[PDB]
């Protein structure tokens, strides 16, 4: 969610995720890499096979 | 909305308590320009809680020794001599209760300052180490109130047979978890003591009832005695001072 | 909040003693006991000169409006003493707009005191602040009375009946006004006022 | 009471521009506090305080009414020969005497700026410390941490500093008023 | 029955003397020479807390034995006598923290008129219950203390703010001070010792 | 709210609430402490777990 970051123009927001902590020791534990996941976006472009890729 | 004259007709009426203790006879005036409040909070990892009976309830040290093959063993017989004079059976240790502990540990010592009077009710805990290949037996006995009667009741009774009849227990070396527990209920003609003087009352007692013994000479064991109070009741309010008794004048 | 403006003027102070004497040849009517300005920071009764400058002992609100140039607000008393159910006068406190000296009971706001009602916490009295515009000016130059747009006035305090008193009782007694200020308010920020540190 | 007090009847709006009902405001205006010559700069902590002389921050004056403070405090600089600068933070322990090491060496958070495109430094400084409270000039903690800025080659210069409280910083506990002088000083 | 949050919160003796006409009253103001010599304003009794009751107390001294740490606050009774033909004014107020600050901004604090804005509560003889209570909060940087070593802050005084008198020369009344822990907190089990700042090294 | 303040863009506005005055003395009063209270913002996020927390 790069575009809609630099598009709002606020530092801090980030893009929102909430991931799916486990192993909780005392009230701390440890997420999984698989939800820290985050959307790359031009993967998506690739594949579908827009017109900018040819730059037109 | 009275005037108040500097001390003519006062109200007559007042009662109120400033501290747990202390009546007083007339109200503080609440009256200051500011009430200011706690301040910190207390971001601090938790404990836990502290409590009178329970701090009196603690678990306390009372003695520690070597045990080994060449300490007597208990007889089973008497013979004149020995009858006569008001002979005492041997003991490893022996054990005066409730002084070991409270003129015994200063912690103690000092949770019990300036109050009048107490009832206590005992348990003890022996613990014996030593190898797999050693042989022996213990008993740990309540001698009763003893001093308080003749000397010769506390003599006619010191033989083997009667030994095992009394209140105690026995501790072979076969057992693996080598401990035993042992309570004592309280018992007297007075009704309570104050802890701080010599107040000594049933004599608890340590003894062989069989002889250590390994492949090799003078093999030595380990032991430890621990002890603690229960079902405590603390009883009036005293400076904390030796007390005196009847024939004496205060 | 502790910096809030109305919570420093909420503090009531105490400004000074005063004496009235007193048993034998107590001091004549329309004799002042007490000639106060109507400001917290007039140089008279507050502070004195150090090092040529002019330095002013006193409480925060005091503080607060050396710091703004312009001010408003009206006066809360409270007259207290130290006395005996022995001693016994009666007392006059005006309220005087550009004036001076006692003036009759007709002419101003007047208020009489006595003391033997006066049971302790003292009394409370309110004065309003009578001026020609809404903002006085802080500063001043004078070494006694205040100036003129300085302050909205005065108040003075006088004996009525002469005190008397016992044989078994000390000859006089001691006032000991406590104050607050109130519905403070001040304007435009900045000033010479700073700490007594160094000089 | 026996009050002849009969409340105002005024408006607001007619004779000036703003009103203000607190000392807070007062203090997030920013003040100058006094000029800082030469290469071995010392700006004051967040214990700030205690300064001698006269001139002193209109911070520094509202400080003596109080007793505990926090929260983070600001810093505006003006160099007066341009050019870029460096502002690092530090600690009494953290410093070191190798004669090789320089204050880059700890791997503080920094801060670059070149003054000839942006004249005036601003800085906030955070709050670190174990304590939610600070008895103002506390020497309780040692290490707390303490500003400096170095130009690179370590040459001499002049800063025209101005301090204000953050957004975050608040006074607690009123002691009462310092003496304080007022007028112009009289005579020579 | 007795119970240890019970037995701590028993009221206490702190002190006790005579007031009479020859002590000196606090200045309205200060000089230069004691400007900048820190000066600090007379008084009858000052005291120090909480050590005057804790390590005060050989009681309370004995019933914080083996606790690592703890928060109170405090109450204190002056009640003073005298008869009804004598005149005064007493003043009993919280000096805060002070010693953990700067000599210097425990100077330019002393005189009347800020004495009088610090939390306290006067009396007048002209009461007739002639005792006052005054409640001091807990308040320092450390969130607890221990008991047993020189964790002095806020001072407590005593100060006369009109000066005694009676038809003849040299009257004189009796006053006694009494203070009691309230809200206490004891936390954590350790061996009863004085215990060190962060330089040294245990 | 200085996420918003700052998105707005407005000097004036910087986030309002209205305070519970007490203790009036002459139309003037002291604010509570309790309500002058303004939002801090990134503890939702802390205690919530958000990924950018993890720097992914």
């Amino acid at each position: 969610d790069d575009a809609t970051a630099s598009q709002r123009g606020i530092v801090t927001q980030v893009a929102d995720t909430v991931s799916s902590i486990s192993n909780v020791v005392d009230g701390l534990g440890v997420p999984l890499l698989s939800s820290i996941s985050k959307p790359i976006g031009w993967v998506s472009n690739v594949v579908s096979n827009v017109a900018s890729i040819f730059g037109f | 909305s009275v005037t108040n004259t500097g001390g003519l007709m006062p109200s007559a009426t007042i009662s109120n308590s400033e501290g747990a203790t202390m009546l007083l006879n007339d109200i503080p005036d609440p009256t200051q320009n500011v009430f200011l409040s706690r301040n910190v909070t207390d971001n601090l990892f938790e404990v836990q809680d502290q409590n009178l009976i329970e701090s009196l309830s603690r678990e306390v040290l009372l003695g520690t020794g070597t045990w080994q093959s060449g300490q007597a063993e208990i007889s089973t017989t008497l013979t004149e001599q020995q009858l006569i004079t008001n002979y005492e059976q041997p003991s490893i240790r022996q054990i005066s209760l409730p002084d070991d502990i409270v003129k015994g540990s200063s912690f103690i010592a000092s949770k019990l300052a300036n109050i009048a009077y107490m009832r206590c009710d005992y348990e003890l805990y022996l613990r014996v180490q030593g190898s797999p290949f050693l042989q022996g037996l213990l008993l740990l006995w309540n001698k009763m109130n003893a001093d308080q009667t003749s000397k010769i009741r506390s003599s006619i009774t010191e033989h083997l047979r009667s030994i095992t009849s009394f209140p105690g227990v026995t501790l072979n070396m076969q057992s693996d978890s080598r401990s035993v527990k042992l309570v004592i209920p309280y018992t007297s003609e007075f009704q309570v003591f104050n802890p701080r003087n010599e107040n000594k009352l049933n004599s608890v007692r340590l003894s062989i009832l069989s002889a250590l013994r390994g492949p090799s000479t003078s093999e030595k064991a380990t032991y430890s005695i621990m002890g603690r109070m229960t079902n405590i009741k603390l009883y009036g309010h005293a400076p904390s001072i030796v007390s005196l008794s009847y024939p004496q004048t205060e | 909040d502790e910096m809030s403006i109305q919570y420093l003027a909420s503090r009531p102070y105490m400004l000074d003693r005063y004496t009235i004497k007193g048993g034998n040849t107590p001091s004549p009517s329309g004799t002042v006991v007490a000639d106060i300005p109507i400001s917290p920071v007039n140089y008279s009764l507050y502070g004195s000169i150090i090092r040529d400058y002019r330095t002013i002992f006193g409480a925060p609100v005091s503080l607060a409006v050396a710091m703004a140039s312009w001010w408003r607000a009206k006066i809360h008393l409270n007259l207290q003493f130290a006395k005996t159910q022995y001693h016994q006068c009666r007392l006059l406190v005006q309220y005087l707009p550009y004036g001076s000296d006692v003036q009759s009971l007709e002419n101003v706001l007047s208020q009489i005191i006595d003391i033997s009602h006066v049971d302790e916490s003292g009394i409370d009295l309110c004065f309003p602040s009578i001026f020609t515009n809404k903002w006085m000016r802080s500063y001043d130059p004078a070494t006694e009375g205040y100036t003129a747009g300085c302050a909205p006035g005065r108040i003075l305090i006088s004996v009525l009946n002469p005190l008397i008193s016992a044989s078994t009782v000390n000859d006089d007694i001691v006032m000991m006004p406590w104050l607050t200020w109130e519905n403070l308010e001040l304007a435009e920020p900045g000033s010479l006022a700073k700490a007594a540190i160094g000089f | 009471g026996m009050d002849y007090a009969k409340s105002d009847s005024s408006s607001l709006v007619t004779t000036m521009g703003e009103q203000f009902r607190s000392l807070r405001m007062l203090t997030r205006r920013s003040s100058p506090t006094d000029v800082l010559t030469g290469t071995s700069v010392t700006l004051p902590g967040i214990t700030i305080g205690t300064d001698s002389s006269l001139r002193q921050s209109v911070l520094n004056i509202i400080s003596y009414m109080y007793r505990f403070t926090k929260g983070s405090i600001s810093y505006k600089i003006i160099p007066k020969i341009k050019g870029d600068l460096y502002i690092t933070t530090s600690s009494a322990d953290n410093i070191e005497l190798n004669s090789n090491a320089y204050s880059f060496d700890v791997n503080r958070a920094l801060h670059y700026q070149n003054t000839a495109l942006n004249p005036v430094v601003q800085v906030s400084l955070p709050y670190y410390c174990p304590s939610e409270n600070l008895v103002i000039d506390s020497t309780s903690f040692p290490n707390l941490s303490n500003l400096v800025l170095t130009n690179l080659e370590r040459s001499s210069n002049t800063y025209t500093v101005l301090v204000s409280a953050g957004d975050d910083h608040t006074f607690s506990q009123l002691a009462g008023c310092p003496a304080f002088t007022i007028g112009p000083s009289r005579s020579a």
